[PDB]
């Protein structure tokens, strides 16, 4: 069936449910941050306030399906990272954690040409 | 292109049945005086209370007056330090969250409603405060649009006033079989929507504008031919080159 | 289809029991394989499970053919990998 | 006659000059995706064209 | 310092502000520095406002 999906939203002496979407039946991803975003497929759906917490429950793969293998829970920190992006999907990283990989990540490249380049000092 | 302004209108946002809850605005006041009009026992309501939130998907704001003027009618007018007027929320804006208040709310917009009972300087009848945020999940809507599993609605391959997840123009809607694999929509450089999907299907589809632009060539004062995108035209002839 | 993977959880060569089908339970969680393999929620060959096990396979359309795997054999499969340090 | 040869090259950190070295700026400046990017390269690319161009021509015998 | 004596017999107010002023009350405290300062209950001639909400009950405060 079309599955409607609803947040119940529980407070001190009260239940309400507010309709978010006919979920589709094609997610792949799903990212909570801290600050309150959830993101399903890269985009972000949904604002909240600053969480505590997450309690999951989650079911099982539907075992019709190919279900070897595994699928992955990451607990992640931001940082800028240099992305290429082809056809929406991430092909590489680049992470400006040092002097270098942030001269990469400001002259927006992978890998330059020989040079001299402004850098800050730290 | 030739359409008169007979133009579909199109409405695209996440899936949805209709989920509706009105916000029936309620605005009274009475008048007296001989001498001159003026204003006493002003009261407002939003369902009833003092302040609402919408937790529905749509809504329809409406306005009643219940004024009671002795002069026998009164004009009425809105100032709006707000991106909307009540009339225009109807209109398909999309937003995160939207609550009204007859009292200040943190954020808020003011749209102040005036009554004119005898002509000349009116008065206010109420101030209606909206907090809201741009966003995708709550729609202000004219009435109640049916649907079971989408509340959405296009006509394809034709001139229409789209909205489509808070993007409004003219366009021209086709299906494309370039599929995409996350994201719900894909802008230019510009800011202007390229492409969407139809997010419980997987299908993409793409606006083009329904005016093209062309270079016309003019001699002895005539326009004696047009160098186009488009593969017909007013003239009788048409001829296909490289680009 | 054809192809190289790996698995794992608790499986043949205490959290399990298997037989010649088998039951296994974790995490208030419990699987049964029979013909087809199942998932339930309850809190809390005659050969026994004690500890995680992984497999490495590859397919013949009767998955018959695979070696048995020791730690660190996750990251074998496409949508995982070792965190590097910090 | 004169003839100038040269012109005095100069060279900006443009998150230095936009920024200050404020971290929560600098945070933000990376979302102007390459505007430091068609700055700085602009700059330091031509600051190299002149420096082979003159000292090319400044042949010595 | 604000010191907030709301009785709300629901348990708890989450408390938020509005600024249309270069500061907010715990930022004053940050080493600004004025000419002049005063502070009322009621409109001062070229005033800044800040605005003090109370959510008692979630949703509209
Ligand atoms: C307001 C409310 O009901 N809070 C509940 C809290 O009682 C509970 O213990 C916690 C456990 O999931 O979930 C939330
Ligand atoms: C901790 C908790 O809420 N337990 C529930 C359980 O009742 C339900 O069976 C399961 C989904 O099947 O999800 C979890
Ligand atoms: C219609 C409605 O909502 N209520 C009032 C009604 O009680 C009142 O008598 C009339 C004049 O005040 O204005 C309106
Ligand atoms: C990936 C692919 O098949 N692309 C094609 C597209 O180029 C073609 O114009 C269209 C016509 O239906 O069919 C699809
Ligand atoms: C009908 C056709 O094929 N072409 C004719 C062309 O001969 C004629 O000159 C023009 C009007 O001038 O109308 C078109
Ligand atoms: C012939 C063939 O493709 N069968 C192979 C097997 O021999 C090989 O060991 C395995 C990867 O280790 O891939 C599968
Ligand atoms: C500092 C102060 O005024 N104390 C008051 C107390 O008198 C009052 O009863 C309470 C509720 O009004 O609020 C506080």
């Amino acid at each position: 069936v079309p599955y409607y999906c609803f947040l119940k939203v529980d407070t001190y002496n009260s239940t309400v449910y507010k309709f978010l979407a006919v979920l589709p039946p094609t997610v792949r991803e799903i990212v909570i941050t801290k600050y309150g975003d959830v993101y399903v497929n890269g985009f972000g759906y949904l604002h909240l306030g600053l969480l505590d917490a997450v309690t999951i429950n989650f079911t099982g793969h539907g075992t019709d399906d190919d279900v070897s293998g595994f699928w992955t829970i990451a607990s992640t920190n931001f940082v800028d990272a240099l992305i290429e992006v082809q056809g929406t999907s991430i092909q590489r990283i680049l992470y400006c954690d040092d002097p270098v990989s942030q001269l990469k990540c400001s002259q927006v490249a992978f890998d330059l040409d020989d040079g001299f380049y402004p850098i800050s000092s730290r | 292109n030739l359409l008169s302004h007979e133009q579909p209108i199109s409405f695209v946002t996440l899936p949805s049945f209709n989920d509706h809850s009105f916000v029936n605005i309620t605005v009274s006041a009475a008048f007296g005086g001989l001498s001159s009009a003026n204003l006493v026992a002003s009261d407002t309501t939003i369902n009833g209370f003092s302040s609402f939130c919408v937790d529905t998907r749509q809504f329809t704001i409406t306005l009643f007056y219940n004024v009671t003027n002795s002069y026998g009618y009164v004009s009425k007018s809105q100032d709006s330090n707000c991106p909307f007027t009540l009339q225009s929320v109807n209109d398909y804006l999309s937003f995160s969250k939207f609550c009204v208040s007859t009292s200040l709310l943190a954020g808020a917009c003011t749209i102040d409603l005036f009554g004119y009972p005898a002509f000349g300087s009116g008065v206010k009848l109420t101030s209606l405060y909206f907090q809201f945020t741009k966003g995708e999940l709550i729609t202000g809507t004219p009435k109640p649009l049916e649907g079971i599993t989408d509340v959405s609605f296009m006509t394809l391959d034709v001139c229409t006033k789209y909205t489509i997840y808070g993007f409004k123009g003219e366009g021209i809607i086709t299906l494309t079989n370039s599929s995409i694999l996350a994201g719900v929509y894909y802008t230019s450089d510009s800011g202007q929507l390229l492409a969407f999907k139809n997010v419980t299907s997987g299908a993409v589809y793409s606006v083009t504008p329904c005016s093209f632009s062309e270079q016309a060539a003019y001699v002895n004062d005539d326009i004696v031919g047009v160098i186009s995108s488009l593969s017909n035209s007013t003239f009788n002839n048409t001829r296909e080159l490289p680009g | 289809a054809p192809a190289v993977v790996v698995l794992g959880g608790y499986l043949p060569s205490v959290h399990g029991i298997f037989l010649s089908v088998g039951i296994t339970w974790d995490n208030d969680r419990v699987t049964v394989f029979a013909d087809k393999i199942y998932h339930f929620y309850l809190k809390n060959a005659m050969q026994y499970v004690y500890t995680p096990t992984y497999y490495m396979l590859n397919v013949t359309s009767a998955g018959i053919y695979y070696e048995p795997c020791t730690a660190n054999c996750t990251g074998y499969a496409a949508n995982v990998f070792a965190t590097d340090s910090n | 006659e004169y003839l100038q040869l040269y012109n005095t090259p100069v060279s900006v950190d443009c998150a230095t000059y936009v920024c200050n070295g404020n971290s929560r700026c600098k945070q933000l400046l990376t979302q102007y995706t390459a505007a430091c990017k068609t700055i700085e390269s602009a700059l330091q690319l031509s600051a190299r064209l002149e420096s082979v161009e003159v000292n090319s021509m400044l042949t010595i015998s």
